[PDB]
RNA sequence: CAACGAGGAAUUCCUAGUAAGCGCAAGUCAUCAGCUUGCGUUGAUUACGUCCCUGCCCUUUGUACACAC
């Protein structure tokens, strides 16, 4: 088969990650949808635009939609570019060959924050799961994993190899010694949730949840448990919304620093700080009227330490920023907003005054974008594209360069088409309006208001284009001719209800029309004859389409399946189940009777209607597909979603006993070893201190995993089984057990592994002489005489140390019990009454038994 | 958690007995044992067993419930007895008899003290294979 | 080993030493009698007598030396 | 006596005897014992 | 060796909304793990035979010749 | 001037009145006589262990009441 492919992919420009900027104003880099590119604000010409080398939609690409990028972060000076995604991977690539050096995986979860560390070579990254892993560059290796945080990690702060602080989308922020890699210092920031964090060497500063920020005083060189980081005091802000991100700057020619929080809204409040001759020659100042209740007012330090400055505004929603700073008077930040917009504003400041009653924006990116989803795409015979939204920017972009050349206002526009001879654009808006713009000429050749009496929802033309239907929600379609460049209202169709698609057939045919009461209708146009109705779909019904030889009809609707239905007697054919949200548009393709349909689901998806197979799956979008349209010849088709996407689709064994052997060999080898060392430490230093051994190195295995040779025996004495242990120590020969005997002997001297398994050590002990006892009587050696003494007198040292706290505990509890019965038990002295008594204050137990 | 890892276990001890984390409590006990063991009229540190000495009567009562249920054990025993024996010795039996609770505790931990005294000593009885070999061994000549 | 053709030499119990003991006598007088002018009866009083003095001459005792030096062998 | 379960909520008490605190429990403790928990529901 | 069970089991999870490819791979593993309507003899130096096939177009054909007479 | 002197690679079955040898009868509504089923006579070798390999199965709260583990 001739199966599709991504061209190119365009039409977002800010996405739904932050920005990174890079000194020349400047360049920025940002994030479109699962790649990332790079503008020159000074024009802004897309001059790069970094994307993994598969195109998705080809071969190898796997079955799931893409890894969204999340994180843009920079090394400015080795000039790299720290990525990460929104599967929890992080892609290192250098900007220079623009290639992928490294792949990071690591984490569960999309990823939240990167920083390069110490400045080359080391980078920290923080997921929406809560964990903070540390990588190495030159050695491809996560080094760290920090794991004490509960929900998602949203800011972070390191310096080098000792301490990090994070916060996360709990209360909680926290300081981790990065020697030890455990949590030092918890506290609970904010009560909801804490999203900002920043600090300049002395303070540091969060925000929570509505318009609290905290100032604390971390002292690294603080020794006590709590008080590594105090809190000093709270301020208020002017937004009620989710401060969630700070960032602070050292301007240089005296010295200053500023720092920002951004918000929720559309917001973003700039602050000053100010310095240390003025905290002095302040102080007084608000300690007038002259003092208990002067400390209070001193105590209660914010307001004092910070000075608010220009509150810079935007016209959408703010989602991320970053400045750069010369001379106090040019604070120049650049700012990525939601609907997709770059805009570089620029405060001045002439060191007392901002000069400005409010801030001016000396750049904006926006030109390539939508600021809304496209509601409806169209193409022409095939160079230019159409692209309709909500703000009014119906806008013509063109195919083989990707670049909007044209564009005009509508409105809450939802529906639009071409005009068969090129270079004019009808449209219907989502008020009782339609309008007609073109290529040549300005905007406005007409609009008609009260096109409709209500909501638009769908038009087509004819195939030769003199004349076209508007179907609206005011339960009425309505035909249009074209007399000459102008519209002519001549005939209304008024149904039951409210119309929501129309389509006419490819041959001037059929006008099949769908309902909002879960049907169509297909009439003839030459009579409005009512030829069918097509029935069954059970939810309201979205877009149809007519195949090229006017015999079969497709049919989506939110029922999530399309019908199949042939047009000749109005026959149902399939009604296969796709896309599991919703089915937005199916269209065919130009000559032949396979088709697209893609969804709102963030998936298109190629069939045919011969087999009814799913020919292809594609999944590059990340979010709800509006719209698509195919070439009216050759079959290349775009498709445009709600994440401001456009794009286009073109063509093509040991066991228990020996591994106690040999856990015991190895280790009374060493162990050995070791005494024939001190052996020879003792005797060159009691002799002619000339030579001595040179170095016994300790074992390979005992050093890999941080064991003394007993203890190493004795985990692996603990890990066989009580099933197979009198098997283990049956199998093994008698050197062996001289050598267990070696085992026990050593390590009844360490005291604390002796008593945390006594009983273990006594019942292998006691199993292996009593069944060895007839050759361990018979060896003749005076060193393991004197090694059975010395295990004989420690172990029953042990066992009898341990029954005497047994009985003195048995004695001194019953006592207690005999004393508080005696204090304040009962009074009979009658027997009878007495026995009666305790055989009904007796402990009843019920069993069940067998008769 | 700052304690437990540096060391330090008798504020560690009553930060657990506040806080009321019984494994904790578990562990501190036994790290502390273990190493009171090494270590060369007291049984923990000092500085512990004082700290166990000051505590009041609800939280000796919930001492004693997690030395209860230790007991149960034939292996976390020891450390159960070693902290009934410092509360006994350190603490006043006619206030420990009249706490309210502390029958449904001890008459739970007499039996098991009881057949944790008949292992012992029935391993005590056993090691003496060690004594009878020893006498073989001299035999030998 | 899965089918590594390498052998490893046991001892052998005495039970499995008198079975294979008269199994070896047995089927060396019965080849031993297998087409010659000797009868079995013959031929087994020749392997019995051979295998009584040890002379090396016989299957039996052949076939022995071979499976002890074979285990010495690969030992 | 034998060791039932606890008489609070945020404690988890194992018939062995070991008592834990779900405060004092990680993540990956609490997932394994509600795990060995749906196990012995099961049987 | 191993069992006809282990190797179905491992067989669907080779195989694993398209229905041509499941009527394909239904169809290939029936007539594959059904070993009782082929015939296989053993080469002295294998299938030889469909019975059942072979059997129905020969009960077949004297079928219509019956109903022909 | 054809075959053949105990039958290759592989493969199947088998543990005591068993494998195998031996004959004698019957012919029981299905099946069988190109044989089937009975009946006695003679009667062993080697395992009777093990989960190492190949597989199949079971359990993973001890519950059922002490003692013990």
């Amino acid at each position: 088969y001739q199966r599709f492919e991504q061209a190119a992919a365009f039409g977002v420009i800010a996405s739904n990650a932050n920005c990174v900027w890079i000194p020349a104003p400047g360049q920025l880099i940002t994030s479109a949808l699962e790649d990332v590119n790079i503008w020159d604000i000074k024009t802004g010409d897309l001059v790069s635009k970094l994307s993994d080398g598969l195109p998705p939609g080809a071969s190898d690409a796997r079955g799931a939609k893409p890894a969204e990028c999340t994180y843009l972060e920079a090394h400015k000076d080795t000039d790299l570019l720290a990525v990460g995604y929104a599967d929890g991977v992080i892609k290192v690539w250098d900007l220079m060959s623009k290639t992928v050096l490294l792949n990071f995986n690591g984490h569960k979860a999309a990823i939240t924050l990167l920083q390069f560390d110490g400045t080359g070579t080391r980078l920290i990254s923080g997921s929406k799961d809560s964990n903070i892993i540390v990588w190495d560059l030159v050695g491809e290796v996560g080094l760290y994993k920090l794991r004490s945080h509960k929900d998602s990690i949203t800011g972070f702060w390191c310096q080098g190899e000792d301490w990090l602080i994070s916060t996360s989308k709990d209360g909680m922020i926290k300081l981790w010694d990065l020697k030890t890699h455990q949590c030092i210092e918890t506290h609970i920031a904010h009560t909801g949730e804490c999203w900002g964090l920043a600090v300049k060497d002395d303070l540091l500063i969060t925000t929570g949840t509505d318009s609290q920020v905290k100032i604390w005083k971390l002292d690294i060189e603080n020794d006590k448990m709590g008080g590594k980081l105090t809190e000093m005091g709270i301020f208020e802000k002017q937004s009620k919304q989710r401060g969630l991100k700070i960032e602070f700057i050292t301007n240089s020619s005296d010295k200053t620093s500023f720092f920002y929080i951004q918000n929720a809204d559309k917001t973003i409040e700039t602050f000053r700080i100010r310095k240390e001759e003025e905290i002095a020659r302040g102080l007084k100042k608000r300690e007038k009227r002259l003092l208990t209740e002067e400390e209070i007012a001193k105590s209660i330090y914010s307001s004092f330490i910070l000075h608010p400055f220009q509150t810079i505004r935007s016209l959408y929603k703010i989602k991320s920023a970053s400045w750069t700073t010369v001379s106090s008077s040019k604070l120049e930040l650049v700012l990525t907003t939601s609907s997709n917009t770059i805009e570089y504003y620029s405060i001045p400041y002439e060191k007392r005054d901002p000069t400005s009653p409010a801030p001016l924006k000396t750049h904006t990116i926006e030109l390539q974008g939508q600021r809304t989803d496209v509601r409806s795409i169209d193409i022409s015979d095939d160079n230019k594209l159409l692209a309709t939204a909500s703000n009014g920017s119906l806008k013509i972009w063109n195919i083989k360069t990707h670049k909007c050349i044209r564009t005009f206002e509508c409105g809450y526009a939802l529906t639009c088409k071409f005009l068969p001879g090129g270079l004019l654009v009808i449209l219907g808006t989502r008020n009782g309006e339609l309008q007609l713009f073109d290529l040549a000429s300005s905007s406005l050749l007409d609009t008609i208001e009260d096109a409709h009496d209500a909501a638009i929802w769908s038009l087509d033309l004819t195939s030769d284009g003199k004349r076209l239907v508007t179907g609206s929600a005011d339960k009425t379609v309505k035909f249009w001719d074209f007399k000459v460049l102008k519209l002519h209202h001549d005939t209304t169709l008024e149904l039951t209800d409210d119309i929501l698609c129309v389509r006419v057939s490819p041959d001037d045919r059929y006008l099949a029309i769908s309902l909002l009461d879960n049907t169509v209708k297909v009439f003839f146009l030459d009579s409005m004859k009512f030829y069918l109705s097509l029935y069954g779909h059970k939810l309201p019904v979205l877009s149809i389409d007519i195949s090229f030889d006017s015999k079969m009809i497709i049919t989506s609707s939110a029922d999530k399946n399309i019908k199949i239905w042939g047009l000749d007697f109005g026959d149902c054919h399939k009604s296969l189940f796709a896309h599991q949200d919703s089915i937005m548009n199916v269209k065919f393709l130009p000559q032949s009777h396979n088709f697209f349909s893609c969804s709102k689901d963030a998936v298109v998806k190629y069939w045919d209607g011969e087999k009814f197979e799913c020919i292809q799956k594609l999944y590059a979008h990340q979010s709800e597909v509006w719209a698509l349209a195919v070439a009216t010849d050759g079959g290349f088709v775009v498709s445009s979603s709600h994440d401001h996407s456009i794009r286009i689709w073109e063509e093509t064994s040991l066991k228990a006993g020996e591994r106690l052997m040999e856990a015991l060999d190895l280790g009374i080898a060493e162990i050995e070893g070791l005494e024939a060392y001190n052996r020879d430490m003792k005797l060159w230093q009691r002799k002619k201190l000339g030579e001595a051994p040179i170095k016994p190195q300790g074992n390979a295995v005992l050093i890999a995993v941080n064991k003394t040779p007993e203890q190493y025996i004795m985990d692996t004495l603990l890990r066989i089984r009580m099933s197979q242990l009198e098997d283990a120590l049956m199998v093994m020969p008698f050197s062996y057990v001289l050598k267990f005997l070696k085992f026990i002997d050593t390590v009844m001297q360490n005291k604390t592994l002796l008593h945390s398994h006594l009983p273990l050590i006594c019942k292998n002990l006691f199993f292996i002489i009593k069944f060895n006892h007839k050759e361990l009587v018979s060896q003749k050696n005076e060193e393991l005489k004197l090694q059975i003494n010395r295990v004989k007198t420690e172990l029953r040292s042990a066992l009898k140390s341990t029954e005497d706290d047994l009985g003195f505990n048995v004695q001194g509890l019953k006592f207690v019990k005999q004393q508080w019965n005696l204090r304040h038990n009962y009074e009979f002295v009658d027997e009878y009454d007495q026995q009666e008594k305790e055989s009904n204050s007796a402990r009843k137990r019920v069993f069940g038994t067998v008769i | 958690q700052n304690y437990m890892s540096k060391g330090d276990w008798t504020n560690a001890f009553l930060l657990a007995m506040t806080l009321d984390h019984p494994m904790r409590l578990f562990n501190v006990l036994k790290r502390a044992l273990g190493e009171s063991r090494s270590r060369q009229e007291v049984i923990f540190n000092e500085e512990l067993d004082q700290a166990i000495s000051i505590l009041n009567d609800e939280q000796l009562i919930l001492l004693m419930k997690r030395c209860r249920d230790w007991n149960t054990n034939a292996k976390t025993h020891t450390i159960a007895q070693r902290t009934i024996r410092c509360i006994l010795m350190h603490h006043n039996i006619a206030k420990l008899s009249e706490i309210p609770g502390m029958v449904k505790i001890v008459d739970a931990i007499i039996p098991y003290t009881q057949r944790h005294f008949t292992r012992v000593d029935n391993l005590v009885e056993q090691s003496y294979i060690l004594d009878y070999a020893l006498v073989e061994m001299d035999k030998l000549f | 080993g899965g089918g590594a053709a390498r052998r490893q030499a046991v001892d052998v119990s005495p039970l499995r030493r008198v079975n294979q003991a008269i199994a070896l006598l047995t089927i060396g007088a019965r080849e031993a009698a297998f087409r010659n002018i000797k009868t079995i009866a013959e031929t087994l009083a020749e392997e019995l007598i051979n295998a009584a003095k040890g002379s090396s001459t016989s299957y039996a005792i052949k076939k022995k030396d071979e499976l002890e030096r074979v285990a010495k062998s690969n030992r | 006596y034998n060791v039932g379960k606890a008489e609070k909520d945020g404690e988890i008490r194992l018939k062995n005897g070991v008592a834990m605190s779900k405060e004092e429990l990680t993540r990956e403790d609490k997932n394994r014992l509600r795990r060995a928990l749906k196990r012995k529901r099961s049987k | 060796a191993g069992s006809q069970l282990k190797n179905l089991k491992a067989a669907l999870k080779a195989r694993g909304y398209d229905r041509e490819e499941k009527k394909k791979a239904i169809a290939e593993i029936r007539e594959e793990f059904n070993p009782f309507e082929i015939k296989a003899a053993r080469n002295k130096r294998i299938a030889v035979g469909k019975p059942g096939i072979s059997k129905q177009i020969g009960e077949e054909q004297r079928k219509r010749a019956f109903e022909a007479r």
